[PDB]
């Protein structure tokens, strides 16, 4: 197969992924020629001008991601001692490095070595996300499939127990750099896996979240998801949540009410039968302050109702005998119908049961 | 480059040579603590070494007194040259900290003093035994047997006595060996000092400094590591008991007391999780188990200590004795209360939030419950107990707030639960989700604003719905100590029902609530503007009594007040400011004049600009 030979020589006549299928249509031919050129590249991008190592690297990462067939562990490692020494060198050629590590991430050859390796070396010498658009695009890329990969409790940790503390300080490590929309969708969801498939965060908790409000200012529910994935942001959520109570712009406060409900929702009953009374006593300025807000605060105040009502009936009649106790002189007489009235609409629209309470509560005053 | 002892010829040499360092630099490379003693191959520099270096030393010592930019200059080229890799000696190095310690020992001159403080500094993170060795074990010399002496240098330039404390606190702030070495001789001194001499001061100075080293060590985590901490705990601290056991200072004094607290809780913080538990062990055998000292039988001060001992020890290791120690501590408040001392007492009450955070769960606190008896210990107790609770944030806590708030109505014990009810909101300092340890406690930053949430709004119901002297005074103090350590900024909704008492807590003994009341009343009439229209006629003569002289009125709270004064008259339209300006104009007289003068400056600036505003 003289394609091989040709392949190999005429990728640094920046011929991309023209010369590229005739790489793979050698490989296909002698199936024995992928390592031949590989190794036949390694000194081949060894040069130091530009064209002849870039382009050079780019085909070798290419190959690299098309060759998952015969991939040895340790030589997996040895592939990325080029790429770090590449990544130390200089940049331009470290997003082809980049485009490889976030196709040798997802894929099972990921050795207890090279999971360590990348942990700690990643981010001694390279420092991803730090310089040049691409360069701190990529770098959330491959974190993200080497979290995805093993690291994601998907089969928990047992042989990657040692990189979870240390990835969270490593995500943060690649942070405020990077500003275009994709590298601050990519950090939102990072932080939302991270939390929540992830155990053990609770010793490292409340620090994954600077970075999303670094990154916070549009396309930014991917942050309201992630703080409200896990009871974990629990702490966090209510510590940012209850201030935008109290913000001035009604986006943000339509869209923390949002991510108060899906908090409601998932943070069980034992946290919202905690904050009731300080969570009705918010919302109710609210209600008086005001898809708007007032909607999202109603169904705010439902769902804590229902949750609530769901988890203890102590607790919601608890919050229901205080509802009754502060607002009973405005039901039964002619001041504040409105606010007061969809206040209870909205949380007997919960049950019967809790219709049955409101009516019987409500009809006999007026 | 000729030898001179001239202002002008030798200053012109040095800030010459200053460039010649810079080609010699950017041509070879610097120091690297492993380049420490390798030369650069070849250079004309190195024929010229001992010219530069003579130069030098005469241009630092063996020169006038008086020359502040020749030695200054002389110590930077110092430094600069010794930033060469491995270019001098140690012997060159070893002389040029002895010339610095020389000259910064002799002569007060803060320029060279504070210039051969950077010299020095700049050779121990380049150079660690070199001037651990020249410099820090003789400035460790100067200082004698017995505490309040002249520190002879030389036959006549003596520093003070403290003066080594200071000199110690300035560098090994990032030194391992010499932090570690100086924290086991000022632990010797102090021992010494409290053996054979008596003093006070020297002993408090002596650990506050190893308090401070390992501050400035448990902030970097890195220069004493956790092996590194052990091993200087296991040096230090039969060097602590076996001076807890003289009367010395540290037990004579609570306050040094409190600070080998410290010590221990920063030197226990950086500790291994594996030899935490047996320490603990220890500690919960010889503490609560057994032992000479029994803080569960006798009340006792070196009990503080064990608070900070049981804060820094580990969590989520085996502590058996954790609700029999709380339910002992409790019993022994409720018993010894007479009997115990502030500092006992205070421990006590520290260990408790201590269990209550980190080692209890929550049902051990429940089951304490006992509100039958409405004693001043019981509410101790609950209140400091339903404190980490708080912390914690759970239902109890919460609830138990609302009940605080209903038994808070009573007449002589409501007074009582709002004088302490401060404790629920307070900082730690022990119990926080710290940098490096993660097994602190169940910490929860939101306790703070919560509790507000939880307080505010019935406490201010409660007054609007009292009558008397007693129950309302109640509710303004309690709800004052609530707001006082909660931010005023973070508590917005609250502010609008909080108005009345906020003005309410204008007038009351506590300089602590007036500072509170008047940040609230700042942040208020920064978003508030129609309560501060309709309520400046009321506002403005309660904040001129506050800016009048009392006994009541500290210097800083008249500040306060004229801060306040100033930020509602800016607030407030220029139509009532036109009507109470006279007023601050006359009754600010005392405040122009007082004692402390940034009270005078600034009582002149809200004078004068009181009038420029009402004049125009």
């Amino acid at each position: 197969a003289v394609v091989t030979f040709m392949a190999n020589l005429n990728i640094d006549d920046s011929k991309a992924n023209e010369t590229a299928s005739t790489v793979t249509d050698s490989i296909v031919h002698r199936s024995i020629k992928l390592l031949e050129v590989v190794v036949a590249l390694k000194d081949y991008f060894l040069s130091e001008n530009e064209v002849e190592r870039k382009k050079a690297l780019t085909c070798l990462t290419t190959i690299l991601a098309k060759t998952p067939k015969d991939h040895l562990s340790k030589n997996e490692c040895s592939v990325i001692f080029q790429f770090y020494q590449s990544k130390l060198d200089d940049q331009a050629l470290a997003k082809e490095v980049l485009e490889g590590f976030a196709a040798l991430a997802p894929m099972k050859y990921v050795s207890i070595n090279e999971i360590a390796q990348l942990l700690r070396l990643l981010l001694d010498n390279y420092q991803q996300g730090q310089h040049l658009a691409s360069t701190r695009l990529w770098p959330f890329k491959i974190l993200r499939k080497i979290f995805d990969r093993f690291f994601v409790n998907g089969s928990s940790t047992e042989q990657v127990k040692r990189i979870n503390d240390l990835f969270i300080e490593t995500f943060l490590h690649v942070a405020n750099g990077e500003k275009d929309p994709r590298n601050l969708l990519l950090s939102f969801a990072l932080n939302k896996s991270i939390t929540s498939s992830l155990q053990n965060v609770e010793n490292f908790k409340e620090d994954l979240f600077d970075v999303l409000f670094c990154y916070f200012p549009d396309l930014k529910t991917a942050l309201r998801s992630a703080i409200t994935a896990t009871p974990l942001f629990a702490e966090d959520a209510y510590s940012n949540l209850l201030d935008k109570l109290t913000a001035s712009s009604p986006v943000v406060k339509n869209d923390t009410l949002l991510t108060l409900l899906e908090c409601v929702r998932k943070f069980g009953g034992s946290s919202i039968l905690e904050n009731w009374t300080l969570l009705w006593n918010a919302l109710k300025f609210e209600i008086m302050q005001n898809y708007t807000n007032y909607d999202a605060c109603l169904k705010i105040i439902n769902l804590m109702a229902l949750q609530l009502y769901n988890f203890d009936k102590v607790s919601f009649e608890k919050f229901f005998t205080h509802v009754l106790d502060e607002l009973k002189p405005n039901f039964k007489y002619e001041k504040d119908l409105k606010q007061t009235c969809q206040i209870l609409s909205a949380i007997g629209s919960g049950n019967v049961e809790i219709f049955n309470k409101v009516i019987s509560s409500t009809f006999p005053l007026f | 480059l000729i030898n001179t002892s001239e202002v002008a010829k030798l200053k012109l040499l040095i800030m010459n040579f200053s460039f010649f360092v810079d080609s010699y630099i950017d041509l070879f490379g610097r120091t690297s603590k492993e380049s420490l003693g390798t030369p650069v191959p070849n250079n004309k520099m190195a024929e010229y070494k001992d010219e530069i270096i003579m130069i030098l030393s005469m241009a630092l010592t063996r020169s006038s007194k008086a020359e502040v930019t020749i030695r200054t200059l002389s110590v930077i080229q110092f430094t600069k040259m010794i930033k060469m890799k491995g270019f001098l000696t140690p012997e060159e190095v070893s002389l040029i900290i002895q010339y610095f310690t020389e000259e910064i020992l002799t002569d007060n001159n803060k320029n060279i003093y504070y210039a051969c403080l950077e010299g020095l500094k700049t050779i121990s993170e380049i150079y660690e035994d070199l001037v651990f060795e020249i410099s820090l074990k003789k400035l460790l010399d100067l200082l004698p047997d017995c505490f309040e002496e002249k520190i002879r240098v030389n036959d006549e330039e003596n520093i003070h006595i403290e003066t080594i404390l200071k000199i110690i606190l300035d560098f090994t702030t990032s030194r391992h060996i010499l932090v570690k070495e100086s924290i086991t001789f000022l632990a010797t001194k102090l021992n010494r000092v409290a053996k054979i001499s008596k003093s006070r001061e020297y002993c408090f100075l002596l650990i506050s400094t190893i308090y401070s080293l390992f501050n400035n060590n448990n902030q970097n985590e890195n220069v004493l590591n956790e092996e590194d901490a052990l091993a200087l705990k296991n040096a230090i601290e039969p060097k602590l008991f076996e001076i807890i056991t003289q009367e010395s200072a540290i037990v004579s004094d609570n306050y040094n007391l409190t600070l080998l607290s410290n010590v221990l809780f920063f030197t226990n913080l950086k500790i291994p999780q594996a030899a935490h538990q047996e320490e603990l062990d220890r500690y919960n055998e010889l503490f609560i188990s057994e032992g000479k000292i029994r803080i569960l039988d006798t009340p006792n001060v070196l009990a503080i200590s064990y608070a900070k001992i049981l804060s820094a020890l580990n969590k989520n290791c085996q502590f058996p004795q954790k609700f029999t120690v709380l339910f002992g501590t409790v019993q022994l408040l409720k018993k010894h209360a007479p009997r115990m001392t502030e500092t006992e007492k205070l421990g006590y009450l520290e260990l408790l939030l201590v269990l209550s955070n980190k080692f209890v769960s929550e049902k051990d606190v429940i089951g304490l419950f006992d509100w039958k008896d409405l004693s001043v210990i019981n509410l101790e107790v609950m209140v400091w107990l339903t404190k980490g609770l708080i912390m914690q944030n759970s239902l109890e806590s919460s609830e138990i707030a609302k009940k605080f708030i209903d038994l808070l109505s009573n007449e002589e014990i409501g007074s009582l639960v709002s004088k302490l009810f401060e404790v629920f909101v307070m900082d730690i300092s022990s119990l926080k989700k710290f940098k490096g340890i993660s097994w602190n406690n169940n910490v929860k930053i939101l306790y703070k604003q919560k509790f507000f949430g939880d307080i505010f709004q019935t406490l201010v119901s409660n007054y609007k719905n009292t009558v008397d002297m007693t129950i309302k005074c109640n509710y303004l103090t309690a709800l004052s100590l609530v707001l006082k350590h909660t931010p005023s900024q973070s508590v917005g909704p609250f502010i609008n029902d909080l108005f009345p008492l906020l003005l309410q807590a204008l007038d009351m003994p506590d300089p602590e609530v007036r500072v509170s009341a008047l940040e609230t009343l700042k942040d208020t009439t920064d978003k508030h503007h129609t309560l501060i229209t309709e309520h400046v006629s009321t506002i403005v003569p309660l904040l001129l009594s506050l800016s009048l002289p009392h006994k009541y009125n500290s210097v800083s709270v008249r500040l306060i007040a004229l801060q306040l004064l100033e930020m509602i008259t800016t607030v407030v339209p220029l139509n009532y400011c036109l009507s109470y300006q006279d007023d601050v104009l006359s009754a600010l007289i005392p405040v122009l004049s007082d004692k402390k003068r940034i009270i005078r400056k600034q009582c002149v600036d809200t004078r004068q600009v009181y009038y420029e505003l009402g004049q125009i």
